[PDB]
């Protein structure tokens, strides 16, 4: 298989191994929760996104551990939550395609195969708190339970970048993907013309939201004398303006951490600051 | 270079050092074979990360070389004089007698596993395909080292290095050493990762440049230094990984002085202390403790010219913690001691505060309230009131004060106050500053972290603009807030309130009307329960008592008498917290029995109606109370019986309570 330099992921068996997950499954999970629904929460749910036309499907992510395979994927998903995330939003996507091949009369065949979707893994594992984040958490998921401070209005992300040059006209788009910015240094849209003054028409090139919020946990059973510290998040979807400042909080997010800049006018750097990202909240 | 670059030759090297640790393989074997190899195979199957290379296992290792008579320099005096350096040629000595592949880990069940023998396979292959840079030390240790010092009678064998000096004399020689000072611990920071190692990808050649973290600050490398992604017209350009880098655990703390050792002069300083390895998560704010650890500066690398000349501004690096003063488990037989012996309203009363004179009725009081227990599992949105408050008035020449607040040191959770600093706006949690670091925490004052406990108050006319407030906030169920412009969040309340009202100047006169020194009449007469006095009448035959009372505490130092045996603090706490689980339920001869109660309370209540002395017009608020107490009673004292008896018991203490003044 396909075997890369960063992870220790496989190919798309996940794929394949999702739909039997999915299509044969009914009803599962009993076996824990053995007290003595014919057909799974997830099927029908598949077919009302379908006409309702919403992005995001909230998984329980709980079934892999109640299911006979999917194991390796399930300790993957705890274990590289990046990548795995970006395969499963193929899948949803191309398994609405495998609903939409049987009927040809839903919705033109188009307009649903545009607009992508996204998927919300949650309530996964456990946790306790804040006094147990060990430095080897690197890219985990994890469990948080506390308390939303106060929000900050939305800055924007560099998405997509914009150059003109001084010739007559010039509307390229250069992505970024990255943290760094890549530039040309030779003139364009001619066959003769100099390394000329590439200008940066900042006001075009689109972007999307991002917002910073500030936590601190909740005081649970602190034994009297630990005062309760802070954390931070950050938000990329459209689950600002719901997560408002003064409510208790139970977040499901992964874990990154970033560089500073000791000077602020060098390039220099080293305590590090680390924060949260959400992929979903509650 | 010229100009005294080198020095003087020193008689003391490291080579000879060198191999003194080559002879630390297997030979020690007097203390099941090599025991610190024995360590060694209990952290490479990975479960434990901190190996403890004493002093104990080199003197011994010193005694069976008292016979060879050869010239073995000594370990303990090079290691006091450059401590720092006894580790980089200890790592240097493992890896050639550690035996790697002991362990058994398949696919999972070991974090960053398949990866590093990826990554390590990846510069393994890489290191035979021309047709190279090897490993810094530093890549794969996944383990840390440590040292621990020795004041036992060895040192009154034969030979100091680890007396516990004080901060105050400890400027001089005794930096670059190992040294400890205990003291107490205060600004406890968080968890950050540092940086240990390097990994920066070009993503054209995948050589991932490797370097040593020096100090706070540095910075990266260009992109045309590698072997292969470079020397061409093409060079990847560089940039970081997360996954591929290692970090470690960092914490900061300071400390001061016992305030005991500290001379008449001058106010006592702090240090600055740091952690590695995995000693972290083990400090706490107010610990008297002890750090041994070992010593130097730093540079301070900023506007080094103008300002900063020679100044040093050193820490010292943590080794070692010797902390210390810290239900049906090994703990049975104290609990069977109450049960064997019985004796709970009159032993158990003697038993907290012995230490005045008389005055059993309050100290009993008291003890049915250090129980609490839930009130009732109310199910449906009927949060019933819980946790009576008793307030005491009166002025004592006793210092009423180390009365009360020597309850409140013994008893579980309940947190000391005062008038001044948290006061009635600072009783809760409120917005401050704060250092550099993350500023508008949530700091607060007593209420926000006493919950369900002892919130023993004193000096009740002081910050009363706020206090008055604050007093009610609690007594009303479950408004603990911060209505301030920052946020509108409301925490829970379930906290008893123990106060004591100085009176007004002089005397309270008992003759005078009362309430002429407690100034709040809504807050008393209506939700409260119970009262009491603390008048002094003038007595012959007590106060000689008394005097006897006072003065026997002087020509000795002890205390106790009156054929009572003292009883430690845990067994009651263990007797508190078991009838705290058990909650039984009443029966139906005792509601019978207080609605004839009630109207007995009622009727003679409704006789008086006079403002010369008594207070109080028979409310249902008094009821439920009555009804609280003999629950509580019945649940320290429970042998299933709520009766017309365990209800006499508490109607016995509304009487004495009540009439205190009438005296």
């Amino acid at each position: 298989l396909r075997i890369i330099w960063g992870t220790n992921v496989s190919i798309q068996e996940c794929t394949t191994n999702f739909r039997n997950f999915l299509m044969s499954f009914k009803y599962k999970f009993r076996k824990i929760l053995d007290e003595r629904d014919e057909e799974l929460y997830y099927i029908k749910q598949l077919n009302e996104m379908r006409e309702l036309g919403t992005s995001n499907l909230n998984l329980d992510a709980r079934n892999l551990l109640a299911y006979k395979q999917t194991e390796d994927l399930y300790h993957q998903l705890l274990n590289y939550p990046q990548e795995v995330i970006s395969i499963m939003d193929q899948t949803i996507k191309d398994c609405m395609v495998s609903l939409i091949v049987d009927n040809n009369l839903d919705y033109d065949l188009d307009e649903i195969e545009t607009k992508f979707y996204k998927v919300r893994p949650y309530n996964v594992g456990s946790c306790k708190g804040m006094r147990e984040l060990n430095p080897n958490d690197i890219d985990k998921l994890i469990n948080l339970k506390g308390l939303v401070l106060r929000s900050t209005p939305v800055i924007p992300d560099m998405k997509v970048a914009f150059f003109k040059c001084n010739v007559c006209d010039h509307t390229m788009a250069v992505e970024i993907d990255r943290g760094v910015i890549q530039e040309p240094a030779r003139c364009e849209r001619i066959d003769c013309n100099e390394p000329n003054s590439m200008s940066l028409i900042h006001n075009r090139c689109s972007f999307a939201d991002k917002q910073v919020i500030k936590l601190q946990e909740t005081p649970d059973f602190v034994p009297d004398g630990q005062t309760p510290h802070s954390i931070s998040l950050c938000v990329y979807d459209e689950l600002v303006d719901s997560c408002r400042a003064g409510d208790r909080i139970e977040v499901t997010g992964t874990f990154r951490s970033i560089p500073i800049r000791a000077n602020s006018r060098q390039r220099v750097l080293s305590l590090y600051k680390t924060y949260v990202d959400v992929v979903h909240v509650k | 270079m010229s100009a005294a670059l080198p020095s003087i030759q020193l008689p003391v090297d490291y080579n000879n050092l060198f191999n003194e640790i080559t002879d630390f393989l297997v030979t020690f074997k007097q203390d099941k074979g090599p025991k610190y190899m024995a360590m060694l195979q209990k952290v490479a199957n990975r479960e434990l990360n901190s190996v403890i290379i004493d002093l104990d296992d080199i003197l011994q290792y010193q005694n069976e070389k008292f016979l060879q008579g050869t010239q073995a320099d000594d370990l303990v005096s090079a290691i006091q004089q450059n401590a720092n350096h006894f580790t980089e040629l200890f790592c240097r000595a493992i890896d050639n007698n550690m035996p790697l592949p002991t362990k058994e880990i398949d696919y999972k069940d070991d974090v960053l596993d398949v990866i590093l023998n990826q990554r390590r396979l990846r510069n393994e292959r890489m290191l035979s395909d021309r047709t190279t840079e090897l490993f810094p030390p530093n890549l794969t240790r996944r383990y840390f080292l440590y040292f621990k010092p020795l004041s036992q009678n060895c040192a009154r064998r034969y030979r100091i290095s680890s007396k516990p000096l004080s901060v105050r004399q400890i400027k001089g020689d005794f930096l670059g050493q190992l040294i400890t000072v205990r003291g107490i611990i205060t600004r406890v920071s968080d968890v950050k990762p540092a940086v240990e190692v390097i990994a920066y990808t070009c993503d054209q050649c995948g050589y991932e440049v490797f370097q040593e973290v020096n100090s706070r600050t540095f910075t990266p490398l260009s992109e045309c230094t590698s072997e292969e992604c470079s020397q061409n017209q093409t060079k990847g350009q560089l940039f970081m990984s997360t996954r591929a880098s290692k970090f470690s655990a960092f914490q900061e703390c300071k400390i001061q002085e016992l305030s005991q050792q500290v001379p008449v002069g001058h106010i006592p300083r702090s240090l600055n202390i740091h952690v590695n390895g995995t000693l972290v998560r083990s400090l706490s704010p107010g610990d008297i403790v002890d750090v041994t650890g070992i010593f130097l500066p730093a540079p301070y690398t900023g506007f080094k010219a103008l300002k900063a000349g020679l100044l040093t501004e050193t820490y010292l690096e943590a080794q070692f913690v010797r902390q210390h003063k810290k239900l049906t488990s090994d703990v049975e037989e104290r609990v069977m001691e109450l049960i064997t012996s019985g004796d709970v309203y009159n032993r158990l009363a003697k038993s907290i505060a012995p230490e005045i004179y008389g005055n059993l009725d309050v100290k009993k009081a008291l003890l049915l309230l250090l129980v609490g227990g839930v009130d009732k599992r109310v199910g449906d949105g009927m949060k019933i009131r819980g946790d009576i408050n008793v307030c005491l008035m009166g002025d004592p020449g006793v210092a009423k004060s180390q009365l009360l607040k020597a309850i409140c040191k013994i008893s579980p959770r309940g947190v000391y106050t005062t008038g001044k600093g948290s006061s009635g706006v600072g009783l809760t949690a409120a917005v401050m500053k704060d250092p550099v670091t993350d500023e508008m925490i949530l700091e607060g004052g007593a209420l926000v972290l006493a919950d369900n406990g002892i919130c023993c108050i004193d000096e009740f006319d002081k910050m009363d603009e706020s206090d008055r407030t604050a007093i009610h906030e609690v007594m009303e169920q479950q408004t603990i807030s911060i209505s301030k412009a920052g946020i509108n969040t409301t925490l829970n309340a379930r906290t008893s309130i123990l106060a004591a009202a100085n009176p007004l100047y002089g005397r309270y006169n008992p003759r005078l009307s009362p309430l002429d020194n407690i100034n709040l009449p809504a807050a008393l007469l209506s939700r409260f329960d119970i009262l009491f006095l603390m008048l002094d009448i003038p007595s012959r035959d007590d106060d000689e008592k008394l005097a006897e009372h006072v003065t026997y505490v002087h020509m000795h130092n002890k205390q106790p008498d009156l054929d009572f045996t003292p009883v430690e603090p845990s067994k009651m706490r263990e007797y508190i917290a078991y009838a705290k689980t058990k909650r039984p339920v009443m029966s139906e001869a005792v509601n019978d029995y207080v609605v004839q109660a009630y109207i007995r309370l009622r009727q003679d209540s409704k006789r008086e109606m006079d403002s010369k002395f008594s207070f109080g017009q028979a409310t249902p608020r008094t009821l439920l109370g009555i009804i609280r107490l003999s629950q509580a009673l019945a649940k320290l004292r429970l042998a299933d019986m709520v009766d017309i008896d365990d209800v006499e018991e508490a109607l016995r203490l509304v009487r004495v309570s009540k009439e205190s003044l009438y005296q």
